């Protein structure tokens, strides 16, 4: 292996106004969207489950 | 921009605001629950149903008032808002982790609401003692949702504790020693240390209850060689420190309020105040068994716990007399905040004194699990903790919002609340001495008068809570912008104006070492 | 421009995704324990992993790549890690308290003795002793790794760290095997309860600790650490020693004294 | 014979509020003695005292459960 | 204690490596020798349906609800006894 | 960057005092009402 | 039992409860004195136009407000611990009775000589005989001999309960798998009431305790006839 | 009766070279049993096994010293 930290330092210090969690590139965007979708979707699903468990199925 | 600011925040002020909002909402829920309790006891007979629905209400009332109202407001709200400003720090040490401590609360609250929605709820008492809380006497998801709620609230507070301790130790100006930080900052750090040490024990204990309920372990089940009393020790080892966690930030705010409205530049006996809070924090870890005087412990163990418990009155006494000594010779400003602080000093003292009565294991035999205990803790919590929160809220509202409240309306609010809480809880001493048990949906006929008067007092308090919402509305509706504040030389949090800008102390304060 | 040395962190979505993942995992456990379904739990575990991955990735970006970790910031992180470890110690203390409470006053249901009637404890001189030498040995190799890094020796740092990780994995495999071989289970009264919950949470910490060390190994491979700035490695090592010390207490209390 | 028992007297071995062991101990003692006497060709009347004490102190359901278990072969105590 | 060795003139990388290969790993090799020697499957004890063991207050959330997570047929009997 | 100053450092708007009263009413009212409706829920199950 | 508008403790039925009443009067006086002293001082501090806002020294007055409370705490602890040890005294009972808590009633066992045992349920309000107390009466009372030292053993067969009789100064938790001991000794004949004192579910408020204290003679006859 | 004793058999409680407690335990057991029997009105013949075992294992001088001490009131063991 070779030391490429300098390249990474350049990339992450590039003045493009992007927040650190998206400054790596397009992949950050994708991973973020996947994460948030699973979180919000899963939360909606948990709400539905609560609605189901709240009522007796005799 | 709205989402980035309010959902992705890394700002101590905004995060403190979120906490204040959450705690205010929680307070409405907890008040409603307390009204249901007092409605049920307002006249002899059954109103809602048996002890199950009643105790599901009692249990939730406690969890909401403690975990969702008091702690979030004092520590997350006032703590986040004021701590960085009082030490001239640009923000908290871990600004992102700070945001997670907040966001764990809504899910935690949702689990608590879910537990009361499913099955027959968790009617176990906030202490959640097995076997009643076990899988046979409380089968179904309710108790499990309650345990998970506590786990989330626990992680939130532990991370919050790590953040506060680190910020307070590491981010003061280079020249400022720990003995140069305001008393509120000291109160928050000590509270954070108690949280860091106590919550993990609670977490261990409730995890064991969880496994006993779902994985066939038998930590508290005698059939497997377990012991229900083990749970009590684990719970109360966290439980007592918890009550000091609920009052310490209150003591800190009271010191600031009393000093401020006495026109003083400093509280009387600063080092004695630091000593007192540290002593209280320490003693608070070696007295837990006073919540177990009737479980059948050896007499020597009971003599020790009686003795150790009473010692806390000494450091607490130093604080009380120091607050009085701060008023001494002051140019007293009779503002609404001052009123709340004066009520706190007297009412907390009364509650603390009945605590000393309860410390005696001999007497506690007869007072335990009776309304005398309920009277004791409502004086220190519903009058102590709550008055400190109200005082701090009216005092700092102009700083947080940039607007002033109507002082006359605020004084009317204080008067109503004062009558309400005293009418609600004072008669409960009588009910306790005469033998009325805790967690009862109905009582023998002889207890009718005092229960009737107590329930009427609770309605007076409801009137005060409704008025407070109106008062906050009126302030935001009229928009009277703050101009100047007195005593900024000894109250750094006000020095950046009202409200301070999003980023404060970008250029740190200058403090000579000499 | 700020004229203080502290880190003003960019607004981040991870605190929220992390909190939501906690809701999904607890909701998930409830669904599994009571409504026989692992769907919620699976989603929770996934978003949790994603949150941690991205959050820590960003911390690396902020420090190694952007230079936000000034001495003041690093000092704070040191306090943070020590405090976290303290809370973990207290968590285990609750389990030791449960162990001693049960073992020191065996109830009649157990036969009034410890270990309970019908319980045949593992021999502490067999795999449990091996596990002990494995963790103590990894404590020595990680110290060699630390000194190599400070002395600017890349090859030996990687070598020592690899050995440390192999040892942690070895312990994990040994424990997994011991769990399978054990004649007693978690449902075997308070003996099985205390044994499996305490060693189980410890095993979980060993897995977390090993993962932390693996992260360090790859950050080292990528030249992230300088001979003087490598807090991630220091934290991983402090955490590793903690895991080591908890084992020593478990070994002496549960495996040896409690047999 | 040396009896005329009212109730189980104070036992310095179990001087505290938790009396669980006192009950257990006497139950064990009676069944151990009863087994020794029934074995070596003797009389169970010597085991009388223990029987009276455990009968006095032990909850009926405890004695009943323990008896069922000794019969089933699952009594965890040593007899 | 002070052990029975010596160095201390300066504890560095070379010293810790020396300890790793000269003391630590050899200890692990010995314990591995000892363990993979005293192993051998021990004759499973007769089954006795003790009430304080094989606890079942609620079925497990997996399998048939009656088997422990790391159930070993050879040594873990069910509440009703060993398996076939 | 964000808005600063009185009425701008909050997640709700205070531009119109009546719209605000509606907000606060729903906010605090929903909290106070929740326990009553959960009690109703529990009574209507059995 | 408690009567309408009661302010303090139910009248003492045992020597120990009498002891507690005097200890509470002693403690309450201190509580009243300190709380009113604090209220007075607050009013004193707030009623003067005179001021002194400069730095005030504290290492002098703190000796006073550290030593005084310390002395007061000792003055409370002394009689408190005297009573505590007194309750632990070896007394050697003439009778042993056991009570088992259950989900919503108490069962009693008098097994010294005969194997006597019965359940004790609350009399429903709809079935109370005229003049009977709502929520407090039970079908089978705990008949006991007056002026005699009795050993009560308490346990439970399900969840936690707590066996209490305020007039006698008693409260002993009923814990499953544990046998808690307490001693009872009534100075007078009569009926003495108490209520379950540990949250146990649905009918926690409805599982009272009623002791019937009669002379030895009557106790004996009752014994026999309850076979 | 149930005897026909050659010598004290292996005792799993004392499987090692040091047999000091084996002798001591059986000596105590015999004298405890002997005291229980002579007390509650029974026969010492039930205590026979313990007597045979301790007599077989215990050095004559130990038994002799212990006997002298029980008589003198200085026997430190509990009987
Ligand atoms: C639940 C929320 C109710 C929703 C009602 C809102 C409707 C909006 C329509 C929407 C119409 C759009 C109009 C836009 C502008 C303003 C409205 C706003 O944006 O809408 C939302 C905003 C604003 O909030 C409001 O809307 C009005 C609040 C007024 C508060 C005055 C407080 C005065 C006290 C002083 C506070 C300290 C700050 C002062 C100092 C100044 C700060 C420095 O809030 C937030 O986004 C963050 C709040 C987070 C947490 C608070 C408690 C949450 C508890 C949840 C747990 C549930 C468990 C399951 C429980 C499930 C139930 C069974
Ligand atoms: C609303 C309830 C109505 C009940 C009225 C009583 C009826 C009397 C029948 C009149 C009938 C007379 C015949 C009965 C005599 C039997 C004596 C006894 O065996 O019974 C013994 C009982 C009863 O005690 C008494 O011997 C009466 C004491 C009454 C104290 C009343 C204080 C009232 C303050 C004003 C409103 C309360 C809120 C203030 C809070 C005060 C802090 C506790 O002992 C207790 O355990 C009760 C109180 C316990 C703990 C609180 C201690 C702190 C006191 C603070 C003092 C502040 C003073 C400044 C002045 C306070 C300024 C605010
Ligand atoms: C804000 C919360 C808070 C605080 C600060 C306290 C403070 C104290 N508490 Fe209280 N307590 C609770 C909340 C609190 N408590 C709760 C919630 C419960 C019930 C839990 C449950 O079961 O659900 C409870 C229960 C409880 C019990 C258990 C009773 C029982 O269940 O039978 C006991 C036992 O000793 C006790 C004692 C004390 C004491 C001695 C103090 C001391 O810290 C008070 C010290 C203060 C003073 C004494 C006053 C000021 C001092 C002076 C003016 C100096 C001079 C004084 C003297 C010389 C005496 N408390
Ligand atoms: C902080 C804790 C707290 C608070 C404030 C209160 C307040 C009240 N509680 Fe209490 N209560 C408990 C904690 C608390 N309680 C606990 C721990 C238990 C025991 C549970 C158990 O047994 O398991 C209990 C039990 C309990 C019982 C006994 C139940 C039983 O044994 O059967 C009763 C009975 O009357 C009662 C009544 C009330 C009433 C009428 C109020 C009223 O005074 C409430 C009035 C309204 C307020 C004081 C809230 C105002 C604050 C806000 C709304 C925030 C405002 C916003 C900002 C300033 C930003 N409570
Ligand atoms: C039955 C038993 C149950 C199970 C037991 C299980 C496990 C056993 C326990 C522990 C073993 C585990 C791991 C140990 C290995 C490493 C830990 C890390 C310590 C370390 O290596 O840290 C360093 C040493 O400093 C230092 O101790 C600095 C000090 C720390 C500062 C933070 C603490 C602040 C909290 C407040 C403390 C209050 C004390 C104040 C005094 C009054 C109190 C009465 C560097 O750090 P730093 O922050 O820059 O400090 C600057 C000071 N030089
Ligand atoms: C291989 C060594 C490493 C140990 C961990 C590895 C795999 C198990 C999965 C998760 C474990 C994580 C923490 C421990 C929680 C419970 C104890 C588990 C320890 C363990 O694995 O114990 C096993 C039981 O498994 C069981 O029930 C397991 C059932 C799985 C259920 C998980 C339930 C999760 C409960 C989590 C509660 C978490 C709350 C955490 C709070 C943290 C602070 C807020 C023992 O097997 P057995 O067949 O009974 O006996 C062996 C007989 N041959
Ligand atoms: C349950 C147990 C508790 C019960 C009771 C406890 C109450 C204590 C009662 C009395 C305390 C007596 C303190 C004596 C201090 C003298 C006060 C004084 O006068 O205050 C100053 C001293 O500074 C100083 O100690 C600092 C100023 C005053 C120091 C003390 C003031 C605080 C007193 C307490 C306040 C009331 C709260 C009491 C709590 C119960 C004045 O300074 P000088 O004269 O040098 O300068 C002035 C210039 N000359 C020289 C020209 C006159
Ligand atoms: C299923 C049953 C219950 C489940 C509950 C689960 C709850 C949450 C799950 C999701 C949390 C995972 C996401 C990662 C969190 C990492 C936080 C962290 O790593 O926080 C760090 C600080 O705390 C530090 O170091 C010191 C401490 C590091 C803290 C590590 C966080 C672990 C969270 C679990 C805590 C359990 C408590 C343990 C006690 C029993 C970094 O601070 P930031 O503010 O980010 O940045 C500051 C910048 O200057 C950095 O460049
Ligand atoms: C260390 C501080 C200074 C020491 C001063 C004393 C304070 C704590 C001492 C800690 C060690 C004590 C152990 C001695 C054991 C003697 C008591 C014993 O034997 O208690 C047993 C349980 O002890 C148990 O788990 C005891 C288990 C722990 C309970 C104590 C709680 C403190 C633990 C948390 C502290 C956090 C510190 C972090 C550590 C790194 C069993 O219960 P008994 O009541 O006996 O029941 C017998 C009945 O059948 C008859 O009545
Ligand atoms: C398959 C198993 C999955 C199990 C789930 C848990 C999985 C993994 C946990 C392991 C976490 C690894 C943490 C990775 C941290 C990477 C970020 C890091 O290490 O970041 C460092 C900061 O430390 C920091 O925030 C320190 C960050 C502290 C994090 C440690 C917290 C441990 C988490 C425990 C959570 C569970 C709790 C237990 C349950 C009861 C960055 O600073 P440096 O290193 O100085 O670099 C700078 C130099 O390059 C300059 O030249
Ligand atoms: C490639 C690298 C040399 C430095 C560089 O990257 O330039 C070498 C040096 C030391 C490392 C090795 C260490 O000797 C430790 C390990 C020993 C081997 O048995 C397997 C791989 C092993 C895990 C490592 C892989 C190897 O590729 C490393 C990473
Ligand atoms: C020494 C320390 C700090 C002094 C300073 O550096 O300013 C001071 C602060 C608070 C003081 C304590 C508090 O005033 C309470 C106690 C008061 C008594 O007068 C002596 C002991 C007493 C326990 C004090 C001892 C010591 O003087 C303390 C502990
Ligand atoms: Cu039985 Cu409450
Ligand atoms: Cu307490
Ligand atoms: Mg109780
Ligand atoms: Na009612």
């Amino acid at each position: 292996f070779e030391n490429r930290v300098a390249e990474k330092q350049k990339l992450f210090q590039e003045d493009n106004g992007l927040p650190v969690h998206l400054k790596g590139g397009a992949t950050d965007n994708i991973l973020y969207r996947v994460t948030m979708t699973l979180c919000l979707g899963g939360t909606l699903y948990s709400l539905y489950c609560l609605g189901w468990a709240s009522f007796p199925h005799k | 921009m709205f989402i980035n600011r309010w959902l992705f925040s890394t700002n101590h002020k905004d995060i403190g605001t979120l906490y204040l909002l959450f705690g205010a909402w929680a307070g409405m829920v907890g008040t409603a629950l307390s009204l249901l309790i007092r409605a049920e006891l307002g006249q002899p007979g059954t109103l809602l149903g048996d002890d199950q629905i009643y105790n599901v209400v009692v249990t939730a009332h406690a969890f909401v008032m403690i975990f969702f109202m008091v702690m979030p407001i004092m520590i997350g709200g006032f703590g986040n808002w004021l701590v960085p400003l009082m030490i001239g720090a640009p923000d908290m040490a871990f600004p992102r982790m700070n945001n997670m401590s907040f966001w764990l609360l809504p899910p935690s609250f949702l689990l608590l609401l879910a537990s009361s929605m499913v099955e027959a709820g968790a009617g176990t008492g906030w202490t959640v003692y097995p076997p009643l809380a076990g899988n046979l006497a409380h089968a179904g998801a309710s108790v499990d949702l309650t345990i998970f709620s506590l786990h989330l609230a626990g992680v939130s507070s532990i991370l919050g504790a790590i953040n506060f301790i680190t910020t307070i130790i590491n981010m003061k100006p280079p020249a400022m020693s720990q003995y140069q930080t305001p008393l509120f900052v000291w109160s928050v750090m000590i509270t954070a240390v108690l949280l860091l040490l106590s919550l993990p024990v609670l977490a261990a204990g409730i995890t064991m209850l969880l496994t006993d309920r779902n994985l066939n372990t038998t930590f508290f089940d005698p059939a497997g060689g377990g012991d229900p009393i083990l749970y009590q020790h684990l719970f109360w080892f966290f439980g007592h420190p918890e009550v000091y966690i609920l009052i310490l930030p209150g003591f800190g705010m009271i010191s600031h309020i009393v000093t401020y409205y006495s026109g003083k530049k400093e509280p009387f006996g600063y080092m004695g105040m630091v000593w007192a809070m540290m002593s209280i924090g320490f003693l608070g870890f070696i007295v837990w068994a006073h919540h177990m005087f009737t479980v059948g412990m050896d007499v020597d163990t009971r003599a020790y716990f009686t003795s150790a418990t009473m010692i806390i009155a000494i450091p607490t006494g130093v604080k009380v007399f120091s607050w009085l000594a701060t008023l001494h010779g002051g140019n007293i400003k009779w503002s609404p905040a001052m009123m709340w602080a004066l009520g706190f000093i007297f009412l907390f003292t009364v509650g603390g004194l009945t605590g000393i009565v309860l410390a005696n294991s001999s007497l506690d035999i007869v007072l335990h699990d009776t309304y005398y205990v309920v009277a004791h803790f409502h004086y220190v919590l519903s009058m102590g903790a709550v008055f400190a929160i109200m005082g701090g809220f009216v005092h700092w509202f102009p700083l947080f919002s940039g607007y002033t409240l109507n002082d006359t309306w605020a004084k009317i609010h204080f008067a109503i609340m004062f009558v309400g809480v005293n009418m609600t809880f004072f008669p409960q001493h009588f009910l306790g001495l005469s033998g009325m048990p805790r967690r009862y949906s109905d009582y023998p006929d002889a207890y009718t008068m005092w229960n009737t008067i107590s329930s009427m007092g609770s309605f007076i308090s409801l009137t005060a809570v409704m008025l407070m919402v109106f008062i906050i509305w009126e302030a935001f509706a009229s928009k009277r912008e703050v101009l100047t504040v007195d005593l900024t030389t000894t109250n750094l949090e006000w020095l950046n104006g009202c409200p301070p800008p999003y980023h404060t102390f970008e250029e740190p304060t200058y403090v000579n070492l000499k | 421009h700020q004229t203080h040395a502290y880190h003003m962190v960019n607004p981040s979505p991870w605190p929220l995704t992390g909190a939501l993942s906690a809701l999904l995992m607890t909701s998930g456990l409830t669904m599994w324990f009571h409504f026989n379904s692992m769907t919620l739990l699976m989603i929770g575990l996934t978003t949790n992993m994603l949150t941690m991955y991205q959050w820590w990735r960003d911390v690396i970006r902020e420090s190694t790549f952007q230079g936000h970790h000034t001495p003041a910031v690093q000092k704070g992180l040191r306090y943070g890690m020590i405090l976290f470890i303290i809370s973990e110690v207290l968590f285990f203390t609750g389990f030791f308290w449960a162990f001693y409470h049960s073992s020191l006053a065996p109830t009649p249901e157990l036969g009034g003795c410890w270990p309970p009637t019908g319980i045949h404890p593992l021999n502490p001189l067999e795999v449990p002793l091996l596990n002990t030498s494995v963790l103590l040995a990894s404590g020595v190799s990680i110290t060699w790794a630390h000194h190599s890094l400070m002395e600017g020796d890349r090859k030996h740092m990687l070598q020592a760290l690899f050995i440390t990780i192999t040892l942690g994995v070895y312990f994990t495999l040994l424990q997994a095997s011991e769990y399978y071989e054990a004649p007693f289970t978690i449902s075997d009264g308070v003996y099985g309860s205390t044994f499996f919950v305490a060693t189980g949470f410890h095993g979980l910490h060993v897995i977390i600790g090993s993962t932390f060390l693996i992260v360090c190994f790859f950050r080292q491979l990528k030249f992230h650490f300088t001979s003087n700035h490598h807090f991630g490695f220091e934290a991983a090592a402090w955490y590793w020693h903690f895991v080591d010390v908890v084992w020593l207490f478990l070994y002496v209390s549960i495996y040896w004294w409690g047999s | 014979k040396i009896k005329n028992y009212q109730t189980a007297p104070f036992d310095s071995r179990f001087p505290n509020q938790n009396q669980t062991r006192n009950c257990w101990q006497n139950y064990l003692d009676f069944h151990r003695c009863e087994k020794a006497m029934t074995a070596k060709g003797g009389d169970v009347s010597v085991c009388e005292w223990y029987r009276r004490v455990y009968k006095s102190l032990c909850p009926i359901s405890w004695v009943s459960t323990w008896d069922d278990r000794r019969a089933e072969g699952t009594f965890p105590g040593k007899i | 204690a002070s052990a029975a060795k010596g160095d201390h003139g300066g504890t560095g990388a070379r010293t810790w490596r020396f300890l790793t290969f000269g003391l630590a790993l050899p200890s692990v090799a010995l314990c591995t020798l000892n363990s993979w020697l005293h192993s051998g499957h021990r004759e499973r004890p007769a089954f006795i349906p003790y009430h304080h063991l094989r606890i079942r207050t609620k079925p497990f959330s997996w399998g048939d609800g009656n088997h422990t997570f790391f159930h070993n047929p050879r040594v873990n009997p069910l509440p009703t006894g060993y398996e076939k | 960057h964000y808005e600063e100053g009185p009425g701008k450092n909050i997640p709700f708007s205070v531009e119109n005092k009546w719209r605000l009263l509606a907000m606060m009413t729903l906010f605090f009212g929903s909290g106070f009402a929740a326990p009553f409706f959960i009690v109703r829920h529990q009574l209507l199950k059995k | 039992m408690a009567y309408p508008m009661q302010l303090g403790f139910q009248d003492a039925t045992s020597p120990i409860m009498e002891e507690l009443l005097h200890f509470h009067d002693h403690t309450l006086m201190i509580v009243f004195l300190i709380s009113s002293l604090v209220l007075y001082i607050i009013s004193l501090m707030l009623t003067t136009k005179l001021t002194h806002t400069s730095t005030m020294d504290a290492q002098e007055v703190e000796t006073i407000w550290t030593i005084l409370p310390a002395i007061i705490l000792i003055l409370i602890a002394l009689p408190s611990l005297r009573i505590l040890y007194m309750m632990d005294e070896i007394n050697n009972p003439s009778l042993t009775v056991k009570t088992m808590g259950h989900q919503w009633y108490w069962s009693y066992e008098y097994t010294d000589y005969e194997d006597l045992s019965f359940d004790s349920y609350m009399i429903p309000t709809s079935e109370l005989k005229p003049g009977e107390l709502r929520l407090l009466e039970v079908d089978n009372r705990v008949v006991l001999p007056m002026e005699m030292t009795i050993r009560m053993l308490v346990s439970s067969e399900d969840v936690l309960h707590s066996w209490a009789v305020p007039s006698l100064g008693l409260k002993t938790d009923a814990i499953p798998g544990r046998l808690n001991q307490t001693t009872l000794m009534s100075s007078r004949p009569g009926l003495y009431y108490g209520q379950c004192s540990e949250i146990c579910g649905s009918n926690h408020s409805f599982m009272p305790i009623v002791l019937e204290l009669v002379p030895l003679k009557y106790f004996e006859k009752w014994s026999a006839s309850m076979l």
